[PDB]
C-alpha cells in the first residue's frame, strides 16, 4: 500500500508504464501533452516500491513520485 | 556497621510502592 | 574463598533473586510479554 | 491486524516481523502516533517526564542501597586513599575458586565490584559518614519517586490534566525554572553545606535531630540582616585543617580563599557554600525577568517583533529579524528540545573538563581510575547530547518548520546560504586533516628513519599564554596574572582579589591536573580535536541544512526524517536522507571522544606514573600513540586471565574481548546490507516449510530487517564495542598500575 | 572477443616476463647473491638496496659481508 | 552600501583581538 | 637446536595451551608477536613499522565507504 | 521566448534552478501548460539535459 | 615564551651533536638547527614570539601562499579561458598545454591580477548567477 | 475461469509455498505458437506447450516478469489471473483486455495531483492532521 501519484508535468513518453513490474501504472488520455496521455496509478496495492518507475521518467525532477508508505504482504513481495 | 537484616527487608515492601505505582503510571498511559 | 557467600545482611537473598530475575523469571516474562505484541484486534 | 502496536494502525497490520522492531523505535515518537492532537500530545511528554524522574530517582537510590547494604563506606570512610570503594557484591554462580578469590578485594570477605563512580568521594563531601545515613537516602529516594510515578499518573486523570495554554506558558516556566529550580535548590544546597557538609568536615556531627538547636557560626542569622556579612568569613580552615576533624577547623561557612584544601586537594567546602549562595541570587534575580500576570516582566513575543533600538529603525535584536521566531520556538517540541541537549552537551564537557582539573570532592585526585571514568564518561554522554541536538535540529526543519511565519527572520537567512556555511565546514575539515595527519606522518617519518630532531615541533605558544594569563609562570609570558605588577593581578582601585592568592598557589603547584603543562605533543591532538568537532558538526550542520531538501532530492521534508534512500536513480542516492547524517555523525563522534579521551588518559597516565617525559617526546608522531598508550598499556589487561591463572581484572579483560566482538558485528549490519540478507532468509523460510517434525511457523514473516534499521542495529554495536572496549581499557589499564 | 583475449595475453606474459627480468636484474647487480652463495647461512638474502635521499639509506640495513 | 554595521561589529572584535595580542607580545600591562 | 638435541622454539609450545581462547590470540599472538614491528623505528625494519600503521590508517579509511 | 534564446530558470525544484540553457522549440498548441523545450550544457543527474517549462518561470538572458 | 633557548644553549641538544653519524644528515642540516629556538628536550621547535621570528613565520607562509595562488589561479584562469571557447567539456579531459602554460605565465603575477579581478566585480559570480538547490 | 495444458517443468524449488494456497495465488495464460523452451521465474527452464498454457506463480511480479520474457518471443495474448484460496479467479493482466502501454477511454486519472511536485506543502501544514502533505487538496 504505497502511493503512487503523478504530478502534471508528465510529457506521456509513457516509459514510466513500461519499467513497471508488478503493472501499477497505466496510460489514460490527457490534454496537458503532445502526447495527450499523462500516467495513472490504478493498482497500488501491488505497488512494489522498487521505485523503478522513477528512474525512467525523463522530465527534471521526475512527475512521478512513489511514497513508500503502509507496507503489506504484497507490497513486500513475499512468496511465503 | 553495614545495615541490619531486617533494613534490607524493610526497603524491598517499601521499594514496592513505586513498583505498583510505576504500573499505575504505565497503565494509564495505555501501554 | 572457594564459594559465593556474603558478609552483608541478608545474604540469602542474592542467592535465590540472581536466578530469579535472570534465569526463572525471564522466560515467563517473555512470554508474557510476547502474548502482548502478538494478539489480534479483533 | 494485531493490536500491538496501538500507538499507529499501519504497523499494526505489518504482516512482518518488522512491525515488532519499528513499534519500538516508534513507540516515543508520540507525534506521529495515530489519532494524536497538539493537546493530547503534550500531556504525554509531561507524564513520561514523571516516569523519567522516578527511574532516575531509581537508579541514584540503587546507588545509596547497595553500598549501604554491599559497599564499605564506613571503613572506606576512615582511610579515603588506602582502600579501594566496594560498588556492590558479585552472585554470579558459575565463578571457579579462581575468580571467587581474585575478586574478594578491597577488604571484603566475598567477590565485589570496586566502585569506579566516585560517589564514595561525593557522599564524604557533602557530609555523609555513616552506613544508615545512606539506607534512609535511599528510601527516601525510592519514596521520593514514588510521588512523582504518583504525579505522572495524577496528570493523566482529566481534572487533573493541564490544558495546551499551560503548557505553552514560556514565561511562567522561565521565570520559576530560574527563580525556583535552579535558584532555590542551588540556595538549598548552599543550606546543605553551610549545615551539613561544611560542620561535618569539621567533625561536629550535624543531623535531623541537631541540625535546629546548633547554629552553623556563632554569629548567626543576625549577621546578615543586619548587614555584617563580613562575620561569615572570619577565620576560615588553615592549611594544616585535615579533613572530617576539628583540628585545624575554622568557623567560617562563606569564605572565599579558592584553589584547593591542601589535605584533600579538593575544593574548599565554605568555597562551595559560598559559590552556590551566589549563584542562587544570580538566578533567583534572573527568574524575575520575564511577565507572568502582573504587567511588569518581560514578553518574549514582544522582544521578537521590536524593531525601534531608541527610535532608530532596526530590524530587530542585534539589528537582525527575530519577528515569529517566538512562535516558531514556542510551538516546535524539536526546536526546544535541540536546545535543551545542546545545552546539556556543553553542561557534560564542562562537567567534565573542571571536575579534573578542579576536584571538588575530598581525595578524588588520588583515585586516578575514578577520576578517568568521570571524565570519560561526560564526555561521551556530551558528545551524544551534541548530536542529538543537531538531530532534533534536522527533526524540527523537516516537520515543524514554515517559510510563512518565519518570511524574512534570521531562520530564513540561514536557509538562503546553507551552501555558503556547509562549504566552509569543509574548509576548515579539509585544511585541518591535511595539516594534522600530514604533519603528524611527517613526524612519524623523520622519527622512524632516526632523524627525531627533524620533526615540525609547533609549541601551542596561544595555550601557554593563557595559562599564563591565568597564573602559570613556567613558561615566562609574564604578563597578566603571571606579572605581579600588572593591572589584573593588583586590580588597583579597589585590591579585592581575595581568591588570587590560593588561586594561584594551585595553579603554580605542579602536583594537581588544573591547567596541565602544555608541549607541542598537545599541540597536535587539539586539531585533531578540532579536526573532529569540524568534521563532526559539517556531516550534522549539512544533515539539517539539507533535511528540506537538495538538488538530489529536492522533496525531502515529504519522505520524513529516517527514510532509506529515494532508489538507484539518479546516480543512486544511499544515506540521502537527514536521519543518515545523524547516524553518519555518530561515527565522527565516537572517533573524535576517542581522541579527547586518548589524549586525555595517555596525559594522565604520564603524569600518574611520574614518566611524564614519555608523552612529551612520543605523542608528536603516531606510533608513540600507538606504541606507548595502546600496545604498552594493554599488557596487564590482556592477561587478566592467562593459562596460569586469573586475576581481578578478569572480568575487564572478557569486556575488551566483549566489545571487540560487538564492535565487530556492527560491521555486518554495515557492510552487508539488506537484500543480501532477504535472499538468504527466503532459502531459509524455504527449508522450514519443506522440513518433517518442524511443527512451529511464524505468525509473521520472516524478512531481512530493514535499511534504516540495520543502519541503526549496527551503529549501536559499534557505539557499545567502543564503549566496552575502550570502557574495560580505561579502567583496567589505571586500576592495574595503582590502587 | 576471442581475439582480443589471445592477444592480451601476450600482452600480460610480457608484463610477466618484465617483472621476471626485474628478478633476475636485481638479483645479478643489486644483490648479495655472491656473498650468500658462499655461506647461506649467516649471510641474508638482500636484492633492492636503497638510494640514499630523505634519511630512508637507514632501510639499508646490514646484511652480513659488509 | 558602505558596511556600516557588520563592520564597527568586527572591527570591535579585533579591537579586542589586537588588545589580547597586545599582552600577548609584551606590549601593554 | 643446541648441544644436545633439544629444540628451543621461537614462542616455545605457546599455541598448544594458549590458541584455544582467543583472548591468547590476542596476548600471545597479536601483541606478544609485534613487539619488532612495534618497536621497529631507528632501526633497519623501519618501513615494516611505517606499512603496519599504514595498513592500519587504509583499513580505517575504507570505512568511509563501506 | 522564442526558439534560439537564452533564457534563465526560475523553477526551484529544478536541477537547474538559476542556470541558463536554449530553448529547443515552442509548442504552439496552446494547452500543453509547459510548452516551452530548453535544453542544457549540464546534465541533472544521471541522464538528461532537456527539461519543458512554463511560460512564466523563464526569464531572458540575450 | 622563555622556556625556549636557542639550540647553540641547550644541554640536551649537544648530546644530539655528539652521537651523530654524519652520511649525508645529520651534520649539514644539524648545524643550521642551532639556530632554531630549542626545547627542553633538544628538539627544534616554531614558536611565534615577536619580530625575532616575523620574518621567518612570514618566508614559509608567503612561499607558500603565493605559489598555492599560482597554482589556483593558472588553474582557474584556464577553466575560463575554455568556457568561453565553447569547448570546454573536451577542453578538459584534453589539456591543451599551449593554452595551460599562457595561462600559467598570467599567474606569475596573480597578487596583482585578482585584485583588479575585485576592483573590476568580477573575481566572484553575483549570487543569482548559480545554480542552487530549493531553500 | 482458467485452464491450459502445464509446460514440461521437472518441478522446481523456486515456486509455490505455504502463501499460494492460503492467501492467494497468480495464473498466466498464453497461448504459443510453437513447441519452444522458456526461461522459469522461479529458476530453471521450462517448455511451453502447442496450445493453451497455464502456469501457476506465487507473487505478481513473477507472472510479469515472465510476461515480459513471452514478448520476447512474439506473445502478447497472455493474460494474469488471481486465484484467492476459496477459489474465485480474477483477471487483473490485462486490466481492460489492452496493455497498459497502450491509451484507452474510459480510463481515470487516478492518483493525480494538479501541481508540479514542488509545492507539495510543508510537513508543518497538515502537522496533527489525518493526511499527508502529498495527498493536500490545495492545488
Ligand atoms: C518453533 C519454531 C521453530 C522451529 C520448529 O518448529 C524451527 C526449526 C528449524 C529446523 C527445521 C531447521 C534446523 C534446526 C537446526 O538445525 O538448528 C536449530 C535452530 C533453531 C532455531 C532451533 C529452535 C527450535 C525451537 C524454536 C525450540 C523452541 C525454543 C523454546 C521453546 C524457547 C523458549 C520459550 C520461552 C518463552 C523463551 C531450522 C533452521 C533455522 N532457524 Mg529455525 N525453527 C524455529 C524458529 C526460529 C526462530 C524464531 C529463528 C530466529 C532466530 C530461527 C532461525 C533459523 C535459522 C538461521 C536456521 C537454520 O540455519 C536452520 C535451517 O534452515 O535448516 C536447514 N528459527 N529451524
Ligand atoms: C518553582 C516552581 C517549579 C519547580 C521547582 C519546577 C520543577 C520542575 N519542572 Mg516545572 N513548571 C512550573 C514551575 C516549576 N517547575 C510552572 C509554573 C510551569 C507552567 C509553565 C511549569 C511547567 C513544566 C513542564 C511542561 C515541565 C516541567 C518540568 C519540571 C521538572 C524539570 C525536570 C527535572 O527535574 O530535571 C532536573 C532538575 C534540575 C534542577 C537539573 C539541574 C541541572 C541543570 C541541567 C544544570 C543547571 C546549571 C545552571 C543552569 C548553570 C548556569 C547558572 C548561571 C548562574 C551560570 C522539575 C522537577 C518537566 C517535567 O514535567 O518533569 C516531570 C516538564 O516537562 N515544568
Ligand atoms: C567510554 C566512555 C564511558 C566511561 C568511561 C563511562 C563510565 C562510567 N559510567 Mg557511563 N555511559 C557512557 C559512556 C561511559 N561511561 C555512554 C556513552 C552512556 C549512554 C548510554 C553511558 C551511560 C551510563 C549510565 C546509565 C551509567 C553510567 C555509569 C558510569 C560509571 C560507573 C560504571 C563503571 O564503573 O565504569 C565501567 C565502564 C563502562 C564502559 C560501563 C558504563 C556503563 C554502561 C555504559 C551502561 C549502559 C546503559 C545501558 C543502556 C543500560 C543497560 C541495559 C539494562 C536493561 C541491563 C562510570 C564512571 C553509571 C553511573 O552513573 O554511576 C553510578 C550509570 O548508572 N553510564
Ligand atoms: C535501578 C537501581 C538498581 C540497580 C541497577 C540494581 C541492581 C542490582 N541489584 Mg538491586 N535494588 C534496588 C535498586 C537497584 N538494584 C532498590 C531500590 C532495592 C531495595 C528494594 C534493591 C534491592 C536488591 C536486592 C535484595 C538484591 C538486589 C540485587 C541487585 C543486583 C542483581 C540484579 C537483581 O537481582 O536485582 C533485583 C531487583 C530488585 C530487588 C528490585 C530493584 C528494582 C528497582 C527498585 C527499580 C529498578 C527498575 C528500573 C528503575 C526501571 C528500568 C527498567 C528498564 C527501563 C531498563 C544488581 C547489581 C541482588 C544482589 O544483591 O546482587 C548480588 C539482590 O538480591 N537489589
Ligand atoms: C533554603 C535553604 C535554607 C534553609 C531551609 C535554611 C534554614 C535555616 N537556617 Mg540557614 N542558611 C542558608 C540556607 C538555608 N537555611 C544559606 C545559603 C546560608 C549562608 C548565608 C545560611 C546560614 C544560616 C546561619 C548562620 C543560620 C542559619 C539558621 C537556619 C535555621 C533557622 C533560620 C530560620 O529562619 O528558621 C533554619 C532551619 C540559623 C540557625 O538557627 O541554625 C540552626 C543560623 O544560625 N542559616
Ligand atoms: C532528552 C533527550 C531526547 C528525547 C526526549 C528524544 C526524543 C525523541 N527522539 Mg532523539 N536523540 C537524542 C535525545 C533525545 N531524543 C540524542 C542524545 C541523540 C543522539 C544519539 C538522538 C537522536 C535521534 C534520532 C536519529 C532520532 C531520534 C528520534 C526521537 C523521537 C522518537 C523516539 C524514538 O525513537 O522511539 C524510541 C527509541 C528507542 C526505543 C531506542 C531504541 C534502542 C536504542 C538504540 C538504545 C539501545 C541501547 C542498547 C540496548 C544498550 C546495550 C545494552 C548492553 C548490551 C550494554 C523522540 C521524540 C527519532 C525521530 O526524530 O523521529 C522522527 C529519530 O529518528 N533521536
Ligand atoms: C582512517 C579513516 C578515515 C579517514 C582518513 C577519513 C577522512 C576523511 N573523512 Mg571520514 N569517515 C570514516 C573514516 C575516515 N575518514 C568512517 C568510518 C566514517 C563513517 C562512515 C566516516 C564518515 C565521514 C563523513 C560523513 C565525512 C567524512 C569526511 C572526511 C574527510 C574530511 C576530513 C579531512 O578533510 O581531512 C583531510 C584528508 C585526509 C586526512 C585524508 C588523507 C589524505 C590522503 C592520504 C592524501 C594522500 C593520497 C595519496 C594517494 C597518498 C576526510 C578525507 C567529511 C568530508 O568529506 O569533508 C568534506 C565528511 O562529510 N567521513
Ligand atoms: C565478529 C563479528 C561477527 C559475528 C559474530 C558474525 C556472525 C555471523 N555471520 Mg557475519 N560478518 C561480519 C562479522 C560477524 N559475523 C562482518 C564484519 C561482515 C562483513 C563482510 C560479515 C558478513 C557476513 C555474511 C555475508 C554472512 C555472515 C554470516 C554470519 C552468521 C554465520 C552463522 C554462524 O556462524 O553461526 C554461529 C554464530 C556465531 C558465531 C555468533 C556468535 C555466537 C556466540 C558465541 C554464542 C552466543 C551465546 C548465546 C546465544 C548468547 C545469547 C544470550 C542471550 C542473553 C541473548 C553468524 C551469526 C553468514 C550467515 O548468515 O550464515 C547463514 C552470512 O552469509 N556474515
Ligand atoms: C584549479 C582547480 C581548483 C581550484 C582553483 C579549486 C579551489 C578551491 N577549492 Mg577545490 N578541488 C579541485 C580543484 C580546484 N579547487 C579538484 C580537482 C578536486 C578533487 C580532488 C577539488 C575538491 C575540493 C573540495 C572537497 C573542496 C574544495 C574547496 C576549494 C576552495 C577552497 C579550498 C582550497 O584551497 O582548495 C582545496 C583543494 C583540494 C581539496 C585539492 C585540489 C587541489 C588540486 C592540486 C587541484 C589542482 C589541479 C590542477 C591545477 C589542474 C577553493 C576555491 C573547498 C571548498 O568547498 O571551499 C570553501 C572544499 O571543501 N575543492
Ligand atoms: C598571519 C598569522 C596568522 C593568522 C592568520 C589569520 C588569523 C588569518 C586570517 C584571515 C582571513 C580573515 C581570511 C580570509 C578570507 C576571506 C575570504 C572571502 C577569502 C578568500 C579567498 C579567495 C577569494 C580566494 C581566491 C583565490 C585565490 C587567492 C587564488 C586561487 C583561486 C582562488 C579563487 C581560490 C597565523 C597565527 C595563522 C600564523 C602567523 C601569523
Ligand atoms: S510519469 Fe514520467 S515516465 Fe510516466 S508519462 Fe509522465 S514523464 Fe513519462
Amino acid at each position: 500500500s504505497h502511493t503512487v501519484k503523478i504530478y502534471d508535468t508528465c510529457i506521456g513518453c509513457t516509459q514510466c508504464v513500461r519499467a513497471c513490474p508488478t503493472d501499477v501504472l497505466e496510460m489514460v488520455p490527457w490534454d496537458g501533452c503532445r502526447a495527450g496521455q499523462i500516467a495513472s496509478s490504478p493498482r497500488t496495492e501491488d505497488c512494489v516500491g522498487c521505485k523503478r518507475c522513477e528512474t525512467a521518467c525523463p522530465t527534471d525532477f521526475l512527475s512521478i513520485r512513489v511514497y513508500l508508505g503502509a507496507e503489506t504482504t504484497r507490497s513486500m513481495g513475499l512468496a511465503y | 556497621m553495614s545495615i541490619s537484616d531486617t533494613q534490607v527487608y524493610i526497603a524491598l515492601v517499601v521499594a514496592l510502592v513505586p513498583g505498583f505505582l510505576a504500573w499505575r503510571l504505565a497503565t494509564e498511559l495505555y501501554k | 574463598m572457594t564459594q559465593l557467600t556474603g558478609d552483608y545482611a541478608a545474604s540469602w537473598l542474592p542467592w535465590i533473586m540472581i536466578p530469579l530475575v535472570f534465569y526463572i523469571l525471564p522466560f515467563p516474562v517473555f512470554a508474557i510479554l510476547f502474548l502482548w505484541i502478538q494478539k489480534e484486534a479483533s | 491486524a494485531t493490536k500491538f502496536p496501538k500507538f499507529s494502525q499501519d504497523l499494526a497490520n505489518d504482516p512482518t516481523t518488522r512491525r515488532i522492531f519499528y513499534a519500538i523505535a516508534t513507540a516515543h515518537d508520540f507525534e506521529s502516533h495515530d489519532g494524536m492532537t497538539e493537546e493530547n500530545l503534550y500531556q504525554r511528554i509531561f507524564a513520561s517526564h514523571f516516569g523519567h524522574l522516578a527511574i532516575i530517582f531509581l537508579w541514584a537510590s540503587g546507588i545509596l542501597f547497595h553500598v549501604a547494604w554491599q559497599g564499605n563506606f564506613e571503613v572506606w570512610i576512615k582511610d579515603p586513599v588506602h582502600v579501594r570503594p566496594i560498588a556492590h557484591a558479585i552472585w554470579d554462580a558459575q565463578f571457579g575458586p579462581g575468580a571467587i578469590k581474585a575478586f574478594t578485594q578491597a577488604g571484603a570477605r566475598n567477590p565485589v565490584d570496586i566502585c569506579y563512580s566516585g560517589v564514595y568521594h561525593w557522599w564524604y563531601t557533602i557530609g555523609l559518614r555513616t552506613n544508615t545515613e545512606l539506607y534512609v537516602g535511599a528510601l527516601f529516594l525510592i519514596l521520593l519517586a514514588a510521588v512523582f510515578l504518583f504525579a505522572g499518573w495524577l496528570h493523566l486523570q482529566p481534572r487533573y490534566r493541564p490544558n495546551l495554554g499551560w503548557f505553552k506558558n514560556s514565561e511562567a516556566r522561565l521565570n520559576h525554572h530560574l527563580a525556583g529550580l535552579f535558584g532555590v535548590s542551588s540556595l538549598a544546597w548552599a543550606g546543605h553545606l553551610v549545615h551539613v557538609a561544611i560542620p561535618e568536615s569539621r567533625g561536629q556531627h550535624v543531623g535531623w535531630d541537631n541540625f535546629l538547636s546548633t547554629p552553623p557560626h556563632p554569629a548567626g542569622l543576625w549577621a546578615f540582616f543586619t548587614g555584617n556579612w563580613g562575620a561569615y568569613a572570619q577565620n576560615p580552615d588553615t592549611a594544616e585543617h585535615v579533613f572530617s576533624t576539628s583540628q585545624g577547623a575554622g568557623t567560617a561557612i562563606l569564605t572565599f580563599l579558592g584553589g584547593f584544601h591542601p589535605q584533600t586537594q579538593s575544593l574548599w567546602l565554605t568555597d562551595m557554600a559560598h559559590h552556590h549562595l551566589a549563584i542562587a541570587v544570580v538566578l533567583i534575580i534572573a527568574g524575575h525577568m520575564y511577565r507572568t500576570n502582573w504587567r511588569i516582566g518581560h514578553s518574549i513575543k514582544e522582544m521578537m517583533d521590536s524593531k525601534t533600538f531608541f527610535g532608530r529603525k532596526v530590524e530587530g535584536p542585534f539589528n537582525l529579524p527575530h519577528q515569529g521566531l517566538y512562535e516558531t520556538v514556542n510551538n516546535s517540541l524539536h526546536f526546544q528540545l535541540s536546545l535543551a541537549l545542546a545545552c546539556l552537551g556543553v553542561a557534560s564537557s564542562l562537567t567534565a573538563q573542571h571536575m579534573y582539573s578542579m576536584p571538588p570532592y575530598a581525595f578524588i585526585a588520588k583515585d586516578f581510575t575514578t577520576m578517568a571514568a568521570l571524565y570519560t564518561h561526560h564526555q561521551y554522554i556530551a558528545g551524544f547530547l551534541m548530536v542529538g541536538a543537531f538531530s532534533h535540529a534536522a527533526i524540527f526543519w523537516i516537520k515543524d518548520y514554515d517559510p510563512e511565519q518565519n518570511k524574512g527572520n534570521v531562520l530564513e537567512r540561514v536557509l538562503k546560504h546553507k551552501e555558503a556555511i556547509i562549504a566552509h565546514l569543509s574548509w576548515v575539515s579539509l585544511f585541518l586533516g591535511f595539516h594534522t595527519l600530514g604533519l603528524y606522518v611527517h613526524n612519524d617519518v623523520e622519527v622512524a628513519f632516526g632523524a627525531a630532531d627533524k620533526q615540525i615541533l609547533i609549541e601551542p605558544v596561544f595555550a601557554q599564554f593563557i595559562q599564563s594569563a591565568n597564573g602559570k609562570i613556567l613558561y615566562g609570558f609574564h604578563t597578566l596574572l603571571s606579572n605581579p605588577d600588572s593591572i589584573a593581578f593588583t586590580a588597583w582601585p579597589n585590591h579585592a582579589n581575595v581568591w588570587l592568592p590560593g588561586w594561584l598557589d594551585a595553579i603554580n603547584n605542579g602536583t594537581n591536573s588544573l591547567f596541565l603543562t602544555i608541549g607541542p605533543g598537545d599541540f597536535y591532538v587539539h586539531h585533531a580535536i578540532a579536526l573532529g568537532l569540524h568534521v563532526t558538526t559539517l556531516i550534522l550542520v549539512k544533515g539539517a541544512l539539507d533535511a528540506r531538501g537538495s538538488k538530489l532530492m529536492p522533496d525531502k521534508k515529504d519522505f520524513g526524517y529516517a527514510f532509506p534512500c529515494d532508489g538507484p536513480g539518479r546516480g543512486g542516492t544511499c544515506d540521502i536522507s537527514a536521519w543518515d547524517a545523524s547516524y553518519l555523525a555518530v561515527f565522527w563522534m565516537l572517533n573524535t571522544l576517542g581522541w579527547v579521551t586518548f589524549y586525555w588518559h595517555w596525559k594522565h597516565l604520564s603524569i600518574w606514573q611520574g614518566n611524564v617525559a614519555q608523552f612529551n617526546e612520543s605523542s608528536t608522531y603516531l606510533m608513540g600513540w600507538f606504541r606507548d598508550y595502546l600496545w604498552a598499556n594493554s599488557a596487564q589487561l590482556i592477561n587478566g586471565y592467562n593459562p596460569y591463572g586469573t586475576n581481578n581484572l578478569a572480568v575487564w579483560a572478557w569486556m575488551f574481548l566483549f566489545g571487540h566482538l560487538a564492535w565487530a558485528v556492527s560491521f555486518m549490519f554495515l557492510i552487508t546490507w539488506r537484500g543480501y540478507w532477504q535472499e538468504l532468509i527466503e532459502t531459509l523460510a524455504w527449508a522450514h516449510e519443506q522440513t518433517p517434525l518442524s511443527f512451529g511457523y511464524w505468525r509473521d514473516k520472516p524478512v531481512a530487517l530493514s535499511i534504516v534499521q540495520a543502519r541503526l542495529v549496527g551503529l549501536t554495536h559499534f557505539t557499545v564495542g567502543y564503549i566496552a572496549t575502550y570502557g574495560a581499557f580505561l579502567i583496567a589499564s589505571t586500576a592495574s598500575k595503582f590502587g | 572477443i576471442s581475439r582480443k583475449i589471445f592477444a592480451a595475453h601476450f600482452g600480460h606474459l610480457a608484463v610477466v616476463f618484465i617483472w621476471l627480468s626485474g628478478m633476475y636484474f636485481h638479483g645479478a647487480r643489486f644483490s648479495n647473491f655472491e656473498a650468500w652463495m658462499a655461506n647461506p647461512t649467516g649471510i641474508k638474502p638482500s636484492a633492492q638496496v636503497v638510494w640514499p635521499i630523505f634519511g630512508q639509506e637507514i632501510l639499508n640495513g646490514d646484511m652480513g659481508g659488509g | 552600501p558602505p558596511y556600516t554595521f557588520r563592520t564597527a561589529w568586527a572591527l570591535l572584535l579585533l579591537a579586542i583581538n589586537f588588545i589580547v595580542a597586545a599582552y600577548y607580545f609584551h606590549i601593554i600591562e | 637446536v643446541g648441544a644436545d638435541g633439544v629444540v628451543t622454539h621461537i614462542t616455545g609450545g605457546n599455541f598448544a595451551t594458549s590458541s584455544i581462547t582467543n583472548n591468547g590470540w590476542l596476548r600471545d599472538f597479536l601483541w606478544a608477536q609485534s613487539t619488532q614491528v612495534i618497536t621497529s623505528y631507528n632501526t633497519s625494519l623501519s618501513a615494516y613499522g611505517l606499512m603496519f600503521l599504514g595498513g592500519h590508517f587504509i583499513f580505517g579509511f575504507s570505512l568511509m565507504f563501506l | 521566448v522564442q526558439r534560439g534564446s537564452k533564457v534563465r530558470i526560475l523553477r526551484p525544484e529544478s536541477y537547474w534552478f538559476q542556470d541558463v540553457g536554449t530553448v529547443a522549440s515552442i509548442e504552439q498548441g496552446g494547452t500543453s501548460r509547459y510548452p516551452v523545450i530548453v535544453r542544457f550544457d549540464k546534465v541533472n543527474y544521471a541522464g538528461v539535459n532537456t527539461n519543458n517549462f512554463a511560460q512564466d518561470e523563464l526569464v531572458e538572458v540575450e | 615564551n622563555t622556556t625556549l633557548v636557542p639550540c647553540y644553549k641547550s644541554p640536551a641538544f649537544v648530546e644530539r651533536m655528539k652521537n651523530a653519524p654524519d652520511s649525508y644528515y645529520t651534520t649539514k642540516p644539524l648545524k643550521a638547527y642551532s639556530q632554531l629556538l630549542c626545547g627542553e628536550d633538544g628538539l627544534p621547535r616554531i614558536a611565534l614570539d615577536r619580530l625575532s621570528l616575523a620574518v621567518d613565520v612570514a618566508i614559509p607562509i608567503a612561499i607558500f601562499l603565493y605559489t598555492a595562488g599560482f597554482i589556483g589561479w593558472s588553474g582557474r584562469s584556464y577553466l575560463q579561458a575554455i568556457k568561453k571557447q565553447d569547448k570546454a567539456e573536451e577542453k578538459e579531459v584534453f589539456i591543451d598545454v599551449p593554452l595551460f602554460i599562457s595561462c600559467m605565465v598570467m599567474a606569475l603575477f596573480w597578487p596583482m591580477a585578482v585584485i583588479k579581478e575585485l576592483l573590476a566585480g568580477e573575481l566572484v559570480a553575483k549570487d543569482e548567477e548559480i545554480p542552487i538547490s530549493v531553500r | 475461469t482458467l485452464s491450459g495444458q502445464t509446460p514440461i517443468f521437472g518441478g522446481s524449488t523456486g515456486g509455490l509455498l505455504k502463501k499460494a494456497e492460503v492467501e492467494e495465488k497468480y495464473a498466466i495464460t498464453w497461448t504459443s505458437p510453437k513447441e519452444q523452451v522458456f526461461e522459469m521465474p522461479t529458476g530453471g527452464a521450462a517448455i511451453m506447450r502447442q496450445g493453451q498454457n497455464l502456469l501457476y506463480l506465487a507473487r505478481k511480479e513473477q507472472c510479469i516478469a515472465l510476461g515480459g520474457q513471452l514478448r520476447k518471443f512474439k506473445i502478447t495474448d497472455y493474460k494474469i489471473y488471481r486465484i484467492y484460496p476459496n477459489g474465485e479467479t480474477v483477471y487483473i493482466h490485462p486490466a481492460d483486455g489492452v496493455f497498459p502501454e497502450k491509451v484507452n477511454q474510459g480510463r481515470e486519472k487516478v492518483r493525480y495531483n494538479d501541481r508540479r511536485i514542488g509545492q507539495n506543502p510543508s510537513p508543518s501544514k497538515v502537522k496533527f492532521s489525518g493526511i499527508a502533505t502529498y495527498d493536500a487538496p490545495n492545488s
